[PDB]
């Protein structure tokens, strides 16, 4: 019945209010018109947040609360989790501190965020590995709460994979600033592709140790997760170019694009609720005061929004609350320390690339090398049996070499995909 | 799943093993008729035997 | 050089006695002239009221830790979640009295949570030690669909995999199901004959009633019961032969609080003598920054050792929880608890009392029974 | 190729030199004082295996 969107000081208040007002009026008019109560402030103090929540609650029983942020603190997610554990108001996560989803999904929680979980990032990493035909793995992780389960999941997945890449034992750094065993750990790895599961501060020192030992060669490849390279505008000097990362940012999306999707999801959920029941949900009479345990008499909105379709763009959520078709735009560090879009993952949960193989040039050190020997091969004589990628098997056979060729599409245009 | 009566070469060895190893065998037939190896189904990233 | 620490306590007499205890601890062993300031607040059941009291008492008084005690009523949850979430803005460490739930074990949900009670994961270590000392290899597990249960199952798997041993299978339950008879039957139809129970009190009582009515209390069926599942209806609907576990000096409140506040004072002194300390903002509204001493507190506390506690030396695990706590194996004899075994760290000390088993047998059974029903 | 230490107490290139060798048998042509620090660096990097 009422929609509230929280914004910051990044943009002007008046235009944000106007666009939020005319958002739902674009198409798919609700049977009951909704209003917008937009509150904008630079600070994100918990007392200010709870006072704003109480004011929205007093605002004719607001049913939808869109929460935005501009900082990089993940504790706001915990605070909103605790608030929604009692207010029973669904909240959609937008760009800001709520972007990073790391808290466990409470059974009473009503959160369906736009963030990307680790479980749906390992598949993207595996697809990238398959595209690059890199059959060497090195799970050099760090002891953190909740990473052992991720390591078990990835090892079960690689064991279950038909490709069967080379797997090595997890050589993890026990404690930070060992200064006596870190050298041994770095000597225990003799591969080219290393995956990292740590934080930004510890990744900085790991990269410094790698630079000291000299692990930034042409053959060396590194993949950085989303939680480490989330802050794109802050690039330390100890990060060599070519750090492949998978995450989502505002290069191809905007705050308007996110809030429109959120309000569309809310409208679809309301329509699904009205399809079965004919009762308008009611919130708590008081703001936060309570003497007995709270409960929801009517059924929650979780079973209603399990299957959501928005103009052909199916944006659903899993049982926990994670999205089914996220964005996961792949970014590769530029030669001058910049991030550029090199692919997308929303294309039917697949991977895409611009077909630019060589990007690991000697930058941190000064040592040229000639590794990528360009070869030209033809198919006229019965000496080569090269065939295109088959949908079955693992897109090729176990005994083959990756190839490329320009496929013609039109009799005039020279554009050809490097399939 | 009607009961059949199958016999031959391996039955004598199975009976000898049961007699000498305290075994009570219950012979069953394959519902598919194939030995079973890796096959590709929906979510082809799964290696499950048939 | 004055440091003020707020405290959250249930009743007024507890507040006064703990204030006297911390005032005395300010002079115990080695100490300086001014080290601590005694402040406390009451445990308000209302979430908004308690949050307002915390903001107006601790944040506005330059605190470094929160002295929040266990809820007075064990029946109600009243988990110390809001205090930890509020302290997570500046990575402020908190104090856990007897919060044994595994939710706070992970640092992804609670950035800085410190408790003096060992987590439920130590139950898996106790089971592993008992199997090691009693020669048990094939063990089935009964874990309900809970975060704590999944954490315990993962701990058991990662502790048993190092010996090249794997559990036969693990059954998943739900909080409220009353038709677990099929799951019990399919667990019975297995080679193993040892069962571990780890769930809520009501679910444990229901599954025990189902086992009793399905004749699962016979000889050769060793039952392992966790700490929380030996109370309530367990004391009324359970015959002998129960291998219960109980924490030694766990339910006592003042036993660990004095040691905890002493450790906090020592950590404050070490932080003062180490390097520069940043101060928290006075008001609750106006600042959203992050402490620079957040990780420093964890670094100085995980490696800190103090032998002045009642349980000898004090050590913290990677999750900032109690390490190497004292456990006690509990046995039931005619609805009476009997102490036989104790735990003090990679050791077992059985007593003269004989360990009984279901069915009246006085000898340890074996989990290897070949039914010879080879399909 | 002869992977030799250019100057003593580099502290920035010695690690690179020790990473440039991936063999099991190493011959040394230096003095006692420099051999002491070479062995210390090998111990730090862990080059005393079976
Ligand atoms: C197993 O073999 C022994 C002989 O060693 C025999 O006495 C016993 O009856 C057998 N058990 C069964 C179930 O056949
Ligand atoms: C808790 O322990 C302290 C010291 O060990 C003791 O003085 C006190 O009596 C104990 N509490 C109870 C209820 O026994």
């Amino acid at each position: 019945l009422n929609i509230a969107v929280m914004l910051g000081h990044s943009h002007d208040v008046t235009e944000r209010e106007l666009r939020t007002l005319w958002g739902p009026e674009q198409a798919a008019g609700l049977p009951l018109d909704v209003n917008v109560v937009a509150l904008l402030m630079n600070r994100t103090d918990p007392k200010s947040l709870i006072t704003h929540v109480c004011d929205l609650m007093s605002g004719a029983r607001i049913h939808g609360l869109v929460f935005g942020d501009d900082t990089d603190q993940e504790a706001v997610a915990q605070m909103l989790d605790f608030i929604s554990s009692h207010t029973f108001v669904p909240i959609l996560g937008i760009h800001g501190g709520a972007s990073m989803i790391m808290a466990d999904k409470d059974p009473t929680s009503t959160f369906f965020q736009f963030g990307a979980s680790i479980q749906q990032q390992a598949t993207v990493m595996l697809k990238i590995m398959q595209d690059y035909d890199w059959h060497v793995f090195s799970l050099v992780t760090t002891i953190f709460p909740g990473y052992r389960e991720f390591i078990s999941f990835v090892k079960t997945t690689v064991d279950n994979s038909f490709v069967g890449w080379d797997m090595q034992n997890v050589i993890t750094l026990d404690t930070s600033f060992e200064d006596a065993k870190t050298q041994v750990q770095l000597k225990k790895i003799h591969s080219s592709v290393i995956l990292l599961y740590c934080s930004k501060d510890e990744a900085v020192l790991i990269l410094s140790e790698a630079r000291s030992l000299g692990l930034t060669g042409y053959d060396f490849f590194w993949i950085v997760p989303s939680l480490v390279s989330g802050n794109t505008e802050l690039i330390p000097k100890e990060f060599p170019s070519g750090l492949i990362s998978v995450s989502y940012d505002d290069w191809d999306y905007s705050l308007e694009a996110r809030v429109r999707d959120g309000i569309g999801i809310l409208t679809t959920a309301a329509s699904s609720m009205l399809e079965k029941f004919s009762y308008i949900p009611e919130a708590k009479a008081s703001c936060y005061g309570q003497m007995e345990r709270p409960e929801v008499p009517m059924h929650t909105l979780h079973p209603f929004m399990v299957n959501v379709t928005w103009d052909g763009k199916d944006l659903s959520f899993t049982e926990e609350g994670y999205q089914v078709h996220p964005r996961l735009v792949v970014i590769v560090l530029n030669k001058d320390r910049e991030w550029e879009k090199v692919g997308k993952w929303e294309n039917h949960t697949l991977s895409l690339r611009h077909a630019v193989w060589p990007r690991y040039k000697s930058f941190s050190d000064c040592e040229p090398d000639d590794n990528h020997l360009s070869i030209v091969t033809l198919e006229e004589a019965p000496f080569v049996i090269v065939e295109d990628i088959d949908p079955l098997t693992e897109t090729c056979v176990r005994n083959t070499v990756p190839c490329r060729k320009f496929v013609k599409i039109n009799n005039s245009t020279n554009e050809g995909m490097n399939v | 799943t009607v009961p059949q009566c199958c016999y031959g070469f391996c039955i004598d060895l199975l009976i000898k093993l049961a007699r000498t190893m305290n075994f009570t065998y219950e012979v069953h037939l394959v519902a598919d008729g194939k030995f079973g190896t890796q096959e590709r189904v929906n979510n082809s990233n799964k290696k499950e035997w048939n | 050089k004055i440091v003020n620490i707020g405290a959250v306590l249930s009743t007024r007499k507890h507040e006064q006695m703990f204030r006297e205890a911390v005032n005395q601890a300010n002079k115990r062993h080695g100490s300086w002239k001014i080290q601590l300031n005694a402040t406390s607040v009451t445990h308000k059941p209302n979430a908004i009221q308690m949050a307002l009291s915390v903001c107006e008492d601790l944040i506005s008084s330059q605190v470094y830790a929160i002295l929040v005690s266990h809820p007075p009523t064990p029946n109600d949850h009243f988990t110390p979640t809001p205090v930890s979430y509020t302290a997570g803005f500046y990575r402020i460490p908190v104090l856990g009295l007897t919060t044994r739930m595994s939710i706070y074990s992970d640092k992804s949900i609670h950035l800085s949570f410190l408790r003096t009670v060992p987590p439920y994961s130590h139950q898996s270590s106790v089971w592993f030690e008992m199997m090691r000392v009693y020669s048990w290899n094939h063990i089935i597990l009964l874990v309900s669909d809970d975060h704590e249960g999944r954490a315990a199952q993962k701990r058991l798997e990662t502790l048993l995999e190092e010996r090249e041993s794997k559990a036969e299978k693990v059954l998943q339950f739900d909080p409220g199901t009353k038709n677990v008879t099929a799951l019990l039957m399919e667990a019975k139809e297995l080679e193993a004959r040892v069962i571990i129970l780890s769930a809520s009190e009501d679910d444990a009582a229901t599954v025990y009633r189902a086992a009793a009515m399905l004749n699962m209390t016979g000889s050769g069926y060793v039952w392992l019961v966790g700490e929380r599942e030996i109370s309530g209806n367990a004391l009324r609907y359970a015959p002998d032969g129960i291998l219960g576990l109980q924490l030694i000096n766990g339910k006592n409140e003042s036993a660990h609080i004095s040691d905890a506040v002493g450790v906090v004072a020592q950590a404050v002194h070490e932080l003062l003598e180490k390097e520069n300390i940043t101060d928290p903002p006075r008001g609750c509204v106006g600042n959203t920054n992050i402490w620079k001493t957040g990780p420093l507190f964890k670094r100085v506390l995980m490696s800190s050792k103090y032998a002045d506690g009642v349980t000898g030396r004090v050590e913290f695990n990677e999750d900032g929880d109690r390490k190497f706590a004292n456990y006690s194996i509990m046995n039931l004899q005619n609805r009476k608890l009997v102490q036989v075994g104790i735990y003090n760290g990679t050791h077992v000390i059985p007593n003269d009392r004989k360990i009984i088993w279901p069915g009246g047998e006085t000898e340890k059974p074996r989990g290897y029974q070949m039914s010879t029903r080879l399909k």
